[PDB]
């Protein structure tokens, strides 16, 4: 088999293919984590230079690994699908042999240890994705949010964002995101989120996905209309 | 030893791209035009042959328009030799699905094994990727009638229209200005045709230079027939909408 | 390009020394080993304050009787954690008893140089190792990549090393008590963190023949800082 | 004979003592109780060795899964380790009977019947070994949910010696344990032949023994 | 898993004060008793040791190569090959019993009984015994087949105790060993009159007698016995 | 030791253009040339026998292959690469096929598993393209007579007639000149004999020249008698005295 | 400089570079010292610390009753071909209830390290080891350098400044030679050898290592106050 | 068909005292109704102060001691020459049974030694490893002769006190060095009058602190 060792050490002690898989997530459109007191919520942007797209079978941005834990990912699309596979497959295999779902923090350790093992083994480059994995353990209403990226490393964040601009929309979050008092409602943390992702997107049109996480495996993804009233409100009390 | 000869063909450069993928999808983009449009009552291939010669045998040729199965068929825009290796391999894992289930295979579950195929290719085994991009024209019973576009990075997405190959960029601005979603599949056709017949290199669109096909329920009640046009069929249709 | 398991002029493996340059880049590790028990703390490190503290785990349990402390790429940690416990656990199955620090250390270290054209690299993480037995006592082990490890009285690692390791040369006798122990480390982690330091962004641990090894409470590490800062202003 | 069954007050674990091969009677000073954890107890039927060795490296399974997951194996996960494990060994002459008996917060006191043949099941009462039916007709008889802690731990005692006298394969001494959200708890060994003549005076029965 | 096809029959061998002595008759003897002259079952490794095997003559073969063999191989760069790391029969014998004991493992054996007779470098006389089950043991007195149920009990008279060794003389323990090939030529249905004895002396090195046979038998009394019980004539 | 070599000779260069492919293309245009001709009752293929040395006897070197009893091919390139992939076309005749459905796989199919074992030599780790452009004439029960060509790249067309190597631009031009759709078996061997002088410098005999057709069954060639069924090969390789006999009417 | 990318390329000299470079690792490691008698052989090695803080790295190691080596160079090395004598030690005993000639461990580790010098991918051994024994030809002192080459000598050393050392034995060779029946006096002649490779430091209780084996002695190792009498 | 095992008889018989322990076994090795040798040891001093014996098939007793005396070896090795515990040894021969769990060593083992308290331990295990700490343990061909007579003797079972009805038991406790070496010799003199299997030679071997001493005893030779 193909054995050539592709992520090595530099001189300077860097791993050059994991920090340039880095770059193919920066590339990638932006993905938000934001939780609440009793929620999490995932938005997700799409680039709206894609018209003509069939927005019903065109992969969602946001997947289930479960039905109580879902994954969303910046980075090389078709990467992204061999995770959530892998991830799916031990979702199932948690369920078979610990008869109990997975909680997210083993499921975000599981992803995250394929993610390390792709840079030290021969004949592979490591993924081109960082992940946000979002759910609520098994009997359990505290909510969990965590972030992977290629490296292998990963930790819980109160809220985050990954891909392009996320830098951008990571400042906004430090400043209008309350450890002490985080988003009370449903409402509350997805507008947070929407507001956000309008630092960044461009339109609130097509181009902003919003998906709601509940505990007791209560996932729900928002229609255009539903993100639209969002985004409608938010403008008209900008202009102050 | 064996290192000073290998090209790594599985490496991120340092903007984070594939190289292999980004100069594939660069052999790609010199291929004849293939254009998918989707209607309510059905789906339109059409694909540009490659700089015909007269003594080419036009009637029992197949370069472009490929079938996978009874509801289920392809375009190709690359290595005609590369295609054939994904088409064959398609074709029976549909087979395998319709072994296992007693159902034919759903559109996007065909589509993402051999997008996943081609994405393992950039990942592992140090082998040059599949220089091929697909339009996947297809119905069940699920989502109905459906296209999709895979490349070689392995990435997937769905479309109402859309062009691979030669002058995509030129192709693209014209099914987004001319298309409509109450669209009927003999207003589709027309819109293949005048798109091909604007952007194509060649001096004039004539019948010989053409490959077609409509995915229609025409079938009497509850059925999908595949149409895979003669030269003579693509001869008419080319007079009917007044090309030539 | 050149290969992986290459010699320099010097005699040196470049991918060995390239890794050691990896972590003197990680976060700060501290361990200081006494006659009542070996202590170990680390510099947390979070990249940005929505980043929830508590889940960075960067001082683990092996068994009950071995704490280990990381600094580098920490990833590359996870998969030396987890054959050190299976090394612990299955040797305790064979042998009925607690395995040597030391037996457990050489067990991670066999790891390190199996790279080549076996893993593609070397680990890009330092570990030290904090154990007890009833042989050799309290032990701290420094394992590199190199497959090379050594035991300490007192040792750091990371960024702030060569600094941290010049302060326990002078601060660290053979007659230390664990309380004394636990507010050197904090002394020596204040010293070399860029951040101011609190119990968020740091942790302390120990292992006593007593209790085994314990991660220490925020609330508790909250307390020592309190009492080290008093001690301090006092002369 | 081995027998743990589920009542008010937690669990009550009681098993025999005797190893024999074939009419020999090998040994009555057997641990057919492994301690696994605090929380987790297995009895061991058929096998002396498959019972032992495998229960042993269930103990280390139970163990890594605490180091990696920071919590304590539920019994049900625990119990499909060593049932999972078996039917692996399915067809190549494995012998087992074990009950993985345990507290958690989560399902409360658990008892799970695991065999060599794969079955596991999840039960209030359970009897393995030889002189099972014995154990059983003693159990059934006198079990009620509400049985006071004192009585429940007399009521395993007085099972497993029922067993002893009948079963020719069964005896030597009764070793007892009780579970509860604390833990479990040892109730000492309880030799046979001293205990027999003590029950017999106190309670009246074992009437067909020469008095 | 096999069934020995030609085979060997009883090697007989003992200690005396200065080495040892074993000894084999040359017969093959296949199926139903049927007899084949012209097998030597003693074999010599170096000037220290003589192996001497029963059963499956095929195994026997093939054992014999894997001892030649094993000669060459202690040569391979070996100045002391012919001094002080030459083969000794405590090595010889390990050797075999290692392989010995394998194959019965993989259930395909060397169907085979083994006595390794040698003086070792401190003059110690070596005598062990190695079969197709890889069970191992040592006596004055070692014999294979029908020599441990008739061989044995002669020579346990000469020697029944380690005491008795130094009290046994090489021209003694000759006269037991050749007396007890006799008994085991009357009484065995597969030995044969012609044997081979080997002596390993300490002092006098090795000597290998070939060609031998049984003599002063007594078949005399034979013309006296007349029927099954009743009959006179 | 081991073949460490698992990893793509061939690769996408910044234009988009596959080297070893192109390179390959490059060694078929240095090839002799070859041409097939399709009648409406037969295929023509035939090619010039460059000999390396006239000591050399270049009846026993053959550049026109049976592939099966109604399947024959000729090429332009390397040899050497030709001789191997005719080795391996008459085996896949055989193991994907004949030993499945009994019968001789069609021409179309027969090419399909050519052109899969070129295009593997494309793409799989140690191996450089083969140099060759085959040219497959055969016939089959439902497709009757058809013409393919198989390019390095592991790429296939159809062909009404066509020409590879030396001098196929000039060669094609004469081809669409002179084939119509009512040609006769006869007209197309005399016009592939035309085609072919233009192409060749030296002598032009049936010592120097190749040619094989696909046509009517031939019972005399099939071995044997009793089997109504089988009535004998397609393919029929012209002898030296036969060419020379249609360069007299020339 | 071209030819030292990998252990598979001669020079145009005819020079293994990868091999030269193993060889240069063993330069860098600290000194250890190999002599012996006829009835005894003794290895002394100088133990190398990373601060006053950290221990001793140690630098004997033991095969079997009859066998051991010292260390000089990579650790991690030694630990890989001493595991494998150990194993061939083993092998030898219990097939042939035979102790391994120290000759024939010459030829094991020569043949294995030689296959990591002539195969692509592998990376030569970056130490050299000092094995002393005693067999059934008495006592044996073999230097084993990566390259492949084993040497039988009276005395020798290896190490930073093993010259200093290996001179004083050259010197020495008729007196320590005849040293029989008399372990003390053939260590002190193995410590005064070593003793002309120090720069600065001294020997200290816990930075001197002594090992020795004989006629009737196990392979013993020295280390801590058991050291302290050779000071 | 082949069968792999075989019976070489003998009977081994372990007994620990308070600061002691001793393993004794005949020497006598036979197949079916012949001796193979009179003078053939079969317990072994291993080391680290443990002896042991696999009694049973020769050939399998004697790869399983050399297999447990090389993991002796290897522990020193592994772990800094540390002194292997007898409770370790018993968990690592356990291992070893069970590893030919479907092929097994028909041997019954007995080791003996001190634990880590230096108190007198004897551990014995079945052909796959199941394995128990005893005070008294009989293994092989006289098991059954040996076993209820040490029960009476050294675990004074079924006595009572005399005149006190039978309600106060004879009280436990340990014996000497030479008291047991009585029961042993009684032990073995009593089993060769018995079973055809015993006899030629008794060789026992004491653990003490101080270390592992040999004593040998003649057995009737018929």
């Amino acid at each position: 088999g193909y054995d050539r060792a592709l992520s090595i050490f530099s001189p300077d002690g860097h791993i050059f293919q994991v920090e340039y898989a880095l770059e193919a997530v920066k590339r990638g459109t932006c993905a938000v984590g934001v939780k609440g007191k009793n929620c999490v919520v995932l938005g997700c942007e799409r680039r709206s230079t894609l018209k003509l797209q069939d927005t019903r079978i065109t992969p969602s941005k946001v997947s289930k690994i479960d039905s109580h834990v879902v994954l969303s990912f910046s980075g090389l699309n078709a990467d992204s699908r061999i995770l959530i596979e892998k991830a799916r497959v031990e979702a199932q295999s948690h369920r078979l042999t610990l008869e109990d779902p997975v909680t997210v923090e083993y499921l975000t350790r599981y992803v995250a240890g394929v993610q390390q093992r792709y840079t030290q083994s021969g004949g592979v480059r490591p993924f081109g994705v960082s992940t946000l994995i979002a759910g609520f353990d098994p009997r359990d209403d505290e909510p969990k949010l965590y972030q992977t990226e290629p490296s292998g490393i990963y930790s819980s964040w109160s809220a985050q964002t990954i891909g392009r601009n996320s830098k951008t929309v990571r400042e906004f979050l430090e400043k209008n995101y309350d450890r002490k008092e985080p988003p009370a409602t449903v409402e509350e943390c997805v507008k947070l989120t929407v507001r956000s992702l309008l630092e960044v997107v461009q339109t609130g049109a097509k181009n902003i996905e919003i998906t709601v996480v509940k505990p007791d495996s209560d996932i729900v993804a928002l229609s255009s209309e539903e993100i639209n009233q969002y985004v409608t409100q938010i403008e008209q009390e900008k202009q102050e | 030893g064996s290192r000073r000869y290998d090209s790594r063909t599985t490496i991120f450069s340092p903007e984070g791209r594939l190289y292999q993928v980004e100069y594939a999808l660069e052999s790609i983009s010199h291929a004849g035009t293939a254009i998918g449009i989707m209607a309510s009552d059905g789906i339109v291939l059409a694909a540009e042959r490659k700089v015909t010669s007269t003594l080419l045998e036009q009637d029992t040729s197949t370069e472009k328009l490929y079938k996978l199965n009874d509801k289920i068929a392809v375009a190709v825009a690359g290595l005609t030799a590369d295609a054939e290796i994904l088409i064959n391999t398609a074709r029976i894992h549909a087979q395998n699905y319709l072994k296992t289930y007693n159902e034919d295979i759903p559109v996007e579950i065909l589509v993402r094994r051999l997008s996943d195929i081609k994405q393992g290719y950039t990942q592992h085994g140090g082998l040059r990727p599949f220089g091929v991009s697909f339009i996947y024209a297809g119905y069940d019973d699920r989502y109905g009638y459906q296209l999709y576009t895979s490349n070689p990075s392995g990435n997937y997405t769905g479309w109402k229209a859309i062009s691979v190959g030669a002058n995509t960029s030129a192709a693209q601005t014209l099914l987004q200005m001319d298309y409509k979603d109450d669209m009927k599949v003999d207003d589709a056709i027309e819109l293949a045709l005048k798109t091909l017949s604007k952007t194509t290199d060649s001096s004039a669109l004539t019948y010989d230079r053409l490959e077609f096909a409509t995915i229609r329920k025409g079938a009497n009640d509850g059925e999908v027939y595949q149409k895979i046009f003669k030269p003579q069929e693509i001869k008419d249709i080319l007079v009917k909408t007044g090309i030539t | 390009d050149r290969g992986v398991s290459t010699f320099s002029p010097e005699g040196r493996l470049f991918q060995v020394e390239y890794s050691l340059e990896a972590i003197k880049l990680g976060s700060t590790a501290i361990g200081i080993a006494t006659k009542e028990g070996v202590v170990l703390g680390v510099e947390k490190r979070a990249t940005s304050p929505l980043l929830e503290s508590d889940s960075i785990e960067k001082i683990v349990e092996i068994d009950r009787h071995i704490g280990c402390a990381m600094s580098g790429l920490t990833a590359d940690a996870r998969s030396m954690i987890e054959h050190a416990r299976t090394a612990a656990v299955t040797h305790n199955l064979y042998y009925d008893e607690d395995i040597n620090v030391e037996s457990l250390t050489q067990s991670v270290c066999d790891l390190a140089l199996r790279f080549g054209e076996l893993m593609s690299r070397p680990f890009g993480v330092a570990l030290l190792i904090a154990g007890h037995d009833a042989d050799d006592g309290y032990q701290l082990f420094h394992a590199e990549p190199s497959g090379t490890f050594y035991r300490y009285n007192a040792k750091a690692i990371g960024s702030g090393s060569e600094g941290a390791q010049a302060e326990l040369l002078n601060e660290w006798h053979s007659s230390l008590t664990l309380k004394e122990a636990e507010l050197l480390v904090l002394k020596i982690l204040k010293q070399v963190m860029e951040e101011k330091l609190d119990e968020n962004n740091a942790q302390l641990s120990c292992i006593t023949k007593q209790d085994g090894f314990k991660i220490y409470d925020n609330e508790k590490t909250a307390e020592l800082i309190k009492e080290l800062k008093e001690k301090e202003a006092a002369e | 004979t081995t027998l743990a069954f589920r009542f008010q007050g937690g669990i009550i674990v009681a098993v025999d003592s005797r190893a024999t091969a074939g009419n020999w009677v090998a040994s009555q000073t057997v641990k057919k109780v492994i301690e696994i954890n605090p929380f987790l107890l297995g009895t061991m039927a058929g096998g002396a060795a498959d019972c032992q060795f495998w229960e042993t490296w269930l103990g280390s399974q139970c163990r890594l899964h605490e180091l990696r997951e920071k919590e304590r194996i539920s019994v049900a996960a625990a119990s499909k380790i060593l049932s999972n494990l078996v039917y692996q060994y399915k067809g190549a002459g494995l012998s087992m009977g074990t009950m993985i008996c345990g507290y958690t917060r989560k399902e409360g006191p658990t008892i799970y019947y695991v065999d060599s043949d794969g079955t596991r099941l999840k039960g209030d009462i359970f009897c393995v070994g030889s002189g099972q039916t014995f154990a059983y007709g003693v159990l059934d008889s006198n079990y009620k949910w509400d049985l006071s802690v004192e009585d429940a731990l007399y009521l395993g005692k007085r099972s497993i010696l029922a067993a002893a006298h009948r079963d020719a394969y069964s005896g030597g001494s009764v070793n007892l344990y009780h579970v509860t959200e604390d833990g479990w708890i040892y109730h000492g060994n309880h030799d046979v032949g001293e205990l027999f003549w003590k029950v017999k005076e106190e309670e009246g029965s074992f009437n067909n023994v020469i008095g | 898993t096999q069934q020995p096809i030609v085979t060997g029959t009883s090697v007989i061998s003992m200690k005396y004060d200065n080495g040892v002595i074993i000894a084999a008759d040359n017969l093959g003897s296949y199926g139903s008793l049927l007899r084949f002259n012209g097998v030597e079952r003693l074999i010599p490794v170096g000037d220290n040791t003589v192996v001497g095997i029963s059963g499956d003559i095929s195994d026997m073969q093939h054992i014999e190569r894997l001892l030649k063999d094993l000669v060459t191989e202690n040569a391979y760069d070996n100045p002391l090959a012919d001094a002080e790391e030459a083969l000794e029969p405590s090595y010889i014998f390990e050797y075999l019993a290692t392989v010995m004991y394998q194959r019965r493992s993989k259930m395909n054996p060397l169907w085979n009984a083994i006595i390794v007779a040698g003086v070792q470098s401190n003059g110690d006389q070596f005598l062990r015994y190695v079969n197709l089950l890889g069970v191992t043991y040592s006596s004055p007195t070692l014999a294979t087949g029908f020599g441990a149920h008739m061989a044995n009990p002669l020579l346990r008279k000469v020697v029944d105790r380690e005491s008795d060794i130094p009290k046994t003389t090489v021209q003694v323990a000759e006269e037991a060993i050749v007396n007890a090939m006799r008994v085991l030529y009357y009484r065995d249905a597969r030995s044969s009159r012609n044997f081979s004895l080997a002596i390993i002396d300490k002092n006098t090195g090795l000597t290998f007698k070939k060609n031998l046979q049984v003599e002063n038998m007594k078949w005399d009394f034979a013309k006296d016995i007349k029927g099954y019980g009743t009959q006179k004539i | 030791m081991t073949d460490r070599y698992s990893f793509s000779l061939t690769t996408f260069s910044p234009s988009g253009k596959l080297g070893q492919i192109d390179y390959a293309l490059t060694a078929v245009k240095q090839g002799v040339t070859s041409l097939g001709i399709k009648a409406t009752n037969g295929v023509v293929i035939a090619t010039e026998k460059k000999s390396s040395s006239p000591l050399a006897m270049s009846e026993t070197l053959s550049k026109v292959s049976l592939l099966t009893p109604d399947i024959g091919a000729v090429y332009s390139g390397m040899g050497p690469d030709y001789r191997v992939l005719v080795d391996k076309s008459r085996k896949v005749a055989h193991t994907s096929y004949k030993r499945i459905y009994g019968e001789y796989p069609p021409t179309k199919l027969l090419v399909s598993e050519v052109a899969k074992i070129m295009q593997e030599a494309t793409q799989s780790g140690g191996v450089r393209p083969f140099g060759v452009s085959l040219l497959i004439a055969g016939h089959d029960e439902f497709n009757g007579f058809s013409l393919y060509q198989v390019d390095p790249s592991g790429s296939y067309f159809p062909w009404k007639a066509t020409a590879i190597g030396k001098g196929s631009v000039a060669a094609k031009t004469f081809l669409e000149k002179r084939w119509n759709d009512e040609l006769e078996l006869e007209d197309a061997i005399h016009i592939a004999l035309l085609t072919l002088k233009e192409s060749v410098e030296g002598e032009f005999n049936g010592d120097t020249i190749e040619l094989a057709i696909i046509g009517d069954e031939n019972p005399d060639l099939l071995g044997y008698t009793g089997i109504p069924t089988d009535k004998g090969p397609r393919f029929r390789k012209l002898t030296s005295q036969e060419i020379n006999d249609r360069l007299e009417a020339l | 400089n071209n030819y030292d990318g990998d252990t598979v390329t001669f020079s145009p000299t005819g020079r293994l570079f990868q091999v030269e470079y193993a060889l240069e690792a063993i330069k860098q490691g600290s000194v250890t010292v190999g002599l012996r008698s006829n009835t005894h052989a003794v290895l002394v090695a100088l133990k190398r610390n990373a601060d006053e803080l950290s221990s001793y790295q140690k630098k004997i190691i033991k095969c079997d009753e009859h066998m051991g080596l010292s260390l000089a160079g990579l650790a991690p090395d030694a630990r890989v071909l001493s595991n494998y004598l150990r194993q061939q030690c083993n092998y030898s005993s219990l097939v042939f209830n035979r102790k391994l000639a120290v000759e024939r461990a010459g030829h094991l580790l020569c043949d294995k390290a030689q296959k990591n010098t002539q195969s692509y991918g592998g990376r030569p051994y970056g130490v050299g080891l000092l094995i002393i024994g005693y067999d059934k030809s008495g006592a044996h002192l073999l230097e084993f350098q990566p390259s492949g080459n084993v040497t039988e000598l009276y005395g020798t050393a290896i190490g930073a400044r093993s010259q200093g050392a290996k001179t004083y034995l050259e010197r020495t060779l008729d007196t320590f030679i005849k040293i029989d029946g008399n372990p003390d006096e053939l260590i002190k002649a193995g410590v005064e050898a070593i003793s002309q490779s120090l720069r600065d430091e001294s020997l200290t209780v816990d930075n001197l290592s002594i090992a020795i084996v004989g006629k009737d002695t196990p392979f013993t190792i020295y280390d801590g106050e058991a050291v302290a009498k050779y000071i | 068909q082949f069968n792999p095992y075989g019976d070489n008889g003998g009977t081994i018989l372990g007994i620990a005292g308070e600061d002691f322990a001793v393993l004794a076994g005949d020497t006598r090795n036979i197949t079916d109704y012949s001796i193979n040798s009179r003078y053939e040891p079969k317990v072994f001093d291993c080391g680290d102060n443990i002896v042991m014996s696999a009694n049973g098939f020769a050939a399998d007793g004697d790869a399983l001691v050399k297999r447990f005396k090389n993991s002796v070896k290897w522990y020193h090795f592994d772990h800094n020459d540390k002194k292997l515990s007898i409770n370790s040894a018993a968990r690592n021969i356990q291992h070893l049974l069970y590893g030919k769990r479907f092929f097994p060593y028909y041997v019954h083992t007995i080791i003996a030694g001190l634990d880590e308290d230096g108190k007198g331990a004897v551990y014995s295990f079945d052909p796959v490893g199941s394995y128990e700490r005893e005070q008294c343990r009989a293994g092989g061909a006289a098991a059954s002769l040996i076993m209820p007579f040490l029960d009476n003797q050294v675990n004074f079972k079924n006595q009572y006190e005399p005149g006190t009805n039978g309600k106060v038991k004879k009280p436990l406790k340990y014996l000497s060095v030479e008291e047991v070496i009585k029961l042993v010799r009684d032990s073995f003199t009593s089993a060769t009058e018995r079973h055809i299997q015993v006899g030629d030679g008794l060789e026992i071997l004491i653990v003490t602190k101080d270390g592992v001493r040999k004593e040998f005893y003649e057995l009737k030779r018929d």
